[PDB]
């Protein structure tokens, strides 16, 4: 729990903060990312939110593309099991 | 046993990131702007007025405070920007009065000094409000009041806003009488002329000190005496230290000069037979694990961008240690326990739009703190309440009201810090000015109004688009900005921190790097009064 | 808050009153201006035996002296010499 | 000035004496019997149940307590023998629940943990009584309650003795609500399944912690959901940490495993903002001047032989110092002032049959202790009241009632230790269970009943000797033991310490060598609550 | 101004309807069964015992009460069915004790009289519980206690269930001492023999009365005196009025016969210097607008059928006037304000399965009544909580707990009436016995248990159908009723009102036509004590 490996375990995947349009996607289908790497930018009720990488795991897949409307708490990125 | 290792908040920001570079640059400019404006206010009336003031043998108002407080002790000044551009053609630096909390003879006291270099010390409407705010702070925290009296009376051209009403000049004496009845010492130091209502201040004080020649105390001034009775008498003869000290008896102590009077004041406070007692548990202080100046890059000046409030918390609490309460429920609100300079504190901060879950989570947290007698700190960065047909059907208003009602009834000391927007009913739920927080501070990037400037513009752009679509004369897009641009300008101007602070809506605009120090001083002062039991109303389940 | 405190302090050397303006800097150092010259001073008090000693740096020059303050006189004893400075007594 | 030399109690026993050798041997066997029985109870349900419990990733109930309390701190377990042979064919080690007082984050707390290895954590009638006793102790001493919840619900075959009455399972939630209203923290840690009434425990707690996958909370279990609505849902989906933590909001903290939950619990207690304050004067502690194990030889196991209670006192009080009150009046009762671990205590102990003088002497002493707010310790070794025509004519009942009435109204903390017999009204006068002593302990040689076994036998041997002498059919001596032997067997069996302790009549059976330590821990816990003023009834002079 | 016209509850039932005819017939049979059983209990021990009792010049226990209370005043007897078939082969009518509330000298008092015709007045385990319940009622309502003492001591064959524990015989004297310290008068009238613990009752009383020859007080009886000291002494010489009145001094008043003693008791109560004061507002009484006996047809005896609880309310409240609170929200629960005999009352009654909305509605209502100090009446007819995956996800347990916690902390007088089923946690939320309602009554058609008999049968029919389906040996439908029939029989037998009332779980079984009168008497008695302020715990929002 102190090791912070737990911080990765607390949530399996990053979800959409609110229902909003996806304005930017910074990750390809297979991309190596480190914690704090921005994955997507979403505007909700004219308010910009940037999604950030939870773990250093490589990205297995992306559930949304640019211009898509993503509902609140819907998975945005799939990460390869390690 | 306190040897358990625990997790700590905060993360290292990306200093190389363009966003951090831009945010730091913008926030730094605001802080520099704030600093230089205070420097100008520091000078009061000006060189000619200051030279005249010293030529009479009197100390400058800020030098008086420096000599009054303990050597090297910090001084927490309040409402430095009162009266900033408040009046069209008159400059009133600091409102003509200097108020703050400092340590005298080891006791925290409220110091209220007239600035005689500003309009001769006349009382403007903002001057009365600033003094009344200081008295309210002193009473709520049981802080002895020291009045360095050097005043020229009320400003006649604006008498209707000074004399008559409940919160007008008359309330000043009412507050003195009430505090005296509660054993909150009232000490007046007449270091200049006081006329009409001014003469009441030394008379209403528990102990009183007057300077040998500068001080004068007359209910009716020489000008009124001549008009009423046709007699010519000097101010010293009509008032003066000798007359009051030896004949009238209004004076309790007689002082040779300003330095002597300040020395006497320190002796008076030392004889109050008061000792501070703490109701809360105390733990050794620890510095935060992250630099405070990083708040510049993290927060910036763009309210549209969002940041994690936990980052702000990580840089002000002891050791960056924070126990979050209901972390995964109502995540738009952050609540938890921490310690600042050893004091226990419950922190409530906005992290997004308020929801029904967030309001319920806040209401639960506030009850916990009140039960354990833990001071509460609010970090307002609001953007409104959730808007939707379903949310109203589920009683979002009912949930939001639950929090307004718990916050109002809480009797633990409450301090509010506006680090972002403050709009609509979100202000009330987060302990706005109307809910009597012990102190209220704002960062230089804050905005406050009934609603955001854009929302008012868009709302009107619906009403008049409707007005002409339903009426039938077409209303074009260029007609839209002849509607929207004046509204946005008004809300931007009236929501500015200086506009809010010029009037006394907050207790000051503070540099983010100074947030931890200001909170530490404020909570320390608020602990001078015992914490009472909290009685709640009906919780509308 | 938002400003720096400068203390006006007077000490007497022999028959000459000297006015020193000390600005208390945020870092814990003190900037002192006497006449037209500004000095950056940082220091601490440490005790060896029963004698308090002042370790100080003025404009980067570092020195150690024994400090005794008795009555209204400040006594600094160093190898380079002994200086006695007086604190003015209020009327 | 505390430098005065004083006399000390106690004398060196004759180790060579045959009586001492026999008494030591008998008492040692009882202590060894007590130790090995506890070892068996320590294992709970058994190897198969324990192996299954660990296979699910859960800690054993006693390992949870070890990790919860401060490192190396003593743990005062209560009612270890609850349910010992209570039910005909079912073995319920410790009643299926572990209760005791330990230090968490430097604060004394009451810990109530279900033993899931015993009948899957089901609530037997004794289980409810043991928990209710623990809650009563926590409330009377203002000890925060920590519930390590892992339960399987009520035991249906015995529902009538669990559900309905005032002191049945429902009272558990009533106690939680009352303690919360008094600011006695209620903390629940869901480390397993809780169903039906069990789900209320986390809901009724001030702060709540649930494990990631093991914990489950639901008013209606999956079996009831399927029967009522014909839906199949797993326990995790119906309950679970994620549902309650993130959606239901029932969970205040989310824990990965048992170790994480225990770490979180320690943090929660540290934020209670509580500091212990003592109402009594304190003096440095001192060990008794005589070994405690000598109590084996002095006391023995034969209740017919008599010993000087002063010998017991000399081996438990600080420095064996004792100030006797009214030493030569009513000598069958011993009263005096002493100190245990620095705390002041007034000791009342039996030294023979109670007389009118003894009762008066006790009543006078109890008033003294209540006036000075001194805790009271009772050492019950009774053999009855004086029997005689003259004594009744002089109002022995009136005198005995004086003591029952003073003891009942006393508001100072009271602790009772049964070191011998406890029969009839002598039990009431010496602060029996019915008189709400903060704690009640018994030595392994004690006997308790309405009257001594022999007296009941002899009394019946008068009634039926009369029955047949007066009726006229002769009743022979062999007919006498067909009357007396069953009675003596019954009273011996029902007066046994294990019989008394299996039901919760006392808080535990303690080794005499541990008497001083147990008393020190108990009095320390009892001092967490402020001592109230004592109001007495009418003293029937 | 109270002249406003208002709506009234209730509707005229269809007397011709077959359902009404059947329901009336079934309920009438239950009431007739209840009446004739009480008639038998009225006779106590029997003709031979009653003839022997009168032959000694003593009044019968119920004749004593008739002469003690004011002429023509109603007498509220409690727990008439205690001990009904409780013991296998022993008949103990009324438990051997008669308890109730009546008016003596214009003051409401609790009367506790031993029935000497039943087993010679020996104390059975139920006898102790009945007396302890009476003392609890007297203390909670500040009712003076009058003990008509004629007892034969504890029942030795069952001593383990009488003597030792906290709620055993010893608690009786503890209660007397506590009430005396609170100025709740304790009056004892020795109208017969009292031995061993019995002798303490007159000794522990504030004022005491003894009959000339019948009464006897001694710690040790003649049989014990002879065995201990070999002396033969008559009971009168050992005890007796003359010895205690003139020599021992245990007696405060000396009475010639039973009639004289009862006359003296009335004089003693008249000198208590007590006057009743009401904390609540009072309005003139009005009879309900509908006959009470119609409740027979409306309710019936079939718990599976449902009825509108408003119909029950319309026939017991003054003028059938009722102000419903949150009528359309959580409609399965009915809450509102009414008046019974002029007293204000808040009524909570079940009208279906409990839901989240119902629990929230109840919690809100209970806070309202506590704020205004309004007594609360609960009408329990429960069938369980809503069962469903969605309901658990929405925290039905969290909502249900809100009500259990509000009801527990409420300090207004609470009275519970079970007019139907009482199962599971629904019992707790509706102020069950465990939640200390001032009084608890049940109708002859009620059923109470941990769960309904059918649910326990069906649940087991899932567990063992699973047991053999999963194991693989088939388990047939005939194997199902060899499982279900014994369970249903057990729950039917143990949920019967007589089973519940034989043990003291309720204060009596009452005829529905008498509901209004019983409630009026009960609320009137409960108002003898001042209403305290209610302190709530944390409401888990
Ligand atoms: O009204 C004009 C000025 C001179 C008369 C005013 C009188 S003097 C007595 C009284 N006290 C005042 O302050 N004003 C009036
Ligand atoms: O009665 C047999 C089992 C299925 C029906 C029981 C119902 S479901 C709704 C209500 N809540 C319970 O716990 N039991 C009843
Ligand atoms: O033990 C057998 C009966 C006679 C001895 C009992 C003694 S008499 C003194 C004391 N008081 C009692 O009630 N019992 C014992």
């Amino acid at each position: 729990y102190l090791s912070s490996v737990s911080s990765q375990e607390t949530q399996g995947g990053p979800l959409a903060p609110m229902t909003g349009t996806i304005e930017k996607v910074f990750v390809k289908a297979g991309d190596k990312v480190k914690a704090g790497d921005s994955l997507m930018v979403m505007i909700a009720m004219k308010m910009e939110h940037t999604i950030k990488s939870p773990k250093d795991g490589t990205v297995k897949k992306v559930f949304y593309r640019e211009g898509a409307q993503a509902n609140r708490h819907t998975p945005l990125v799939e990460f390869e099991e390690e | 046993y306190h040897g358990d290792s625990v997790a700590s908040l905060g993360t290292q920001p990306d200093l190389g990131s363009a966003l951090y570079q831009e945010n730091y640059k913008q926030m730094k400019a605001l802080v520099n702007q704030l600093h230089e404006r205070v420097e100008h206010i520091k000078l009061g009336g000006g060189e000619k007025a200051r030279a005249l003031h010293i030529s009479r043998g009197k100390l400058l108002p800020r030098e008086r405070i420096d000599n009054l407080i303990d050597p090297g002790s910090p001084f927490l000044e309040l409402s430095q920007f009162a009266g900033y551009q408040l009046y069209d053609n008159e400059e009133v630096p600091g409102g003509g009065i200097i108020t703050g909390i400092g340590r005298v003879s080891g006791v925290e006291c409220m110091i209220i000094a007239n600035d005689a270099t500003v309009k001769g010390g006349a009382y403007y409407p903002v001057t009365v409000k600033k003094q009344l705010r200081a008295q309210e702070i002193a009473m709520q925290n049981r802080l002895p009041c020291i009045y360095l009296v050097d005043s020229g009376g009320a400003y006649l051209p604006r008498q209707a806003d000074v004399f008559p009403d409940r919160d007008h000049f008359g309330r000043t004496f009412y507050n003195q009488a009430i505090m005296s009845s509660k054993n909150i010492a009232q000490i007046a130091v007449v270091m200049g002329s006081c006329t009409a209502g001014g003469a009441y201040v030394p008379a209403m004080a528990d102990e009183n000190i007057i300077v040998r020649k500068q001080g004068t105390i007359f209910l009716a001034g020489p000008p009124l005496v001549k008009a009423a009775t046709g007699e010519e008498v000097s101010a010293e003869d009509l008032g003066g230290a000798d007359l009051h000290c030896r004949k009238s008896g209004v004076s309790d102590h007689w002082a040779l000069d300003d330095h002597h009077a300040l020395h006497l004041t320190r002796k008076v406070v030392r004889n109050l037979n008061y000792q501070k007692k703490l109701d809360v548990t105390i733990e050794p202080s620890e510095e935060p694990l992250f630099p405070a100046d990083e708040l510049y890059g993290i927060v910036g000046a763009n309210l549209k961008r969002s940041f994690d409030v936990r980052e702000v918390i990580a840089r002000i609490v002891d050791g960056s240690r924070f126990t979050e309460f209901k972390a995964f429920y109502g995540d738009t609100l952050v609540t938890g326990f921490a310690r600042i300079f050893g004091y226990p504190v419950g922190i409530v901060g906005n992290n997004g739009v308020l929801f029904s879950e967030s309001a319920k989570k806040g209401t639960h947290f506030v009850q916990l703190c009140c039960q354990r007698n833990i001071p509460l700190l609010f970090l307002q960065n609001i953007t409104g309440f959730m808007v939707g047909r379903e949310y109203e059907a589920e009683g979002i208003a009912k949930d939001g009201a639950k929090m307004v009602a718990a916050v109002a009834c809480a009797q633990v000391p409450k301090i509010t810090l506006i680090i972002g927007g403050s709009y609509g009913a979100g202000n009330y739920g987060m302990c706005g000015r109307a809910y009597s927080p012990r102190f209220l501070y704002i960062w230089p990037n804050a905005r406050i109004s009934v609603m955001g400037g854009e929302q008012a513009a868009n709302v009107l752009a619906t009403i008049t688009k409707d007005q002409r679509a339903r009426e039938g004369k077409q209303f074009s897009s260029a007609d839209e900005a002849a509607l929207k641009e004046p509204i946005i300008k008004k809300f931007e101007e009236e929501g500015n921190p200086y506009y809010s602070s010029a009037r006394v809506w907050d207790d000051g605009i503070i540099d983010p790097a100074d947030t931890r120090l200001v909170l530490g001083l404020s909570f320390s002062a608020a602990l001078n009064a015992p914490i009472e039991k909290t009685d709640f109303g009906i919780f509308r389940m | 808050l938002n400003i720096s405190y400068t203390r006006n302090m007077t000490l007497k050397d022999g028959k000459n009153n000297v006015a020193i303006a000390v600005t208390y800097n945020h870092d814990g150092s003190y900037s002192m201006q006497i006449e037209d010259k500004t000095f950056q001073v940082l220091g601490n008090l440490y005790s060896e035996g029963d004698c308090t000693y002042l370790k100080c740096s003025v404009n980067g020059v570092a020195s150690k002296a024994k400090l005794i303050i008795l009555e209204n006189t400040i006594y600094l004893f160093s190898k380079e010499g002994s200086i006695e400075i007086d604190i003015p007594v209020p009327k």
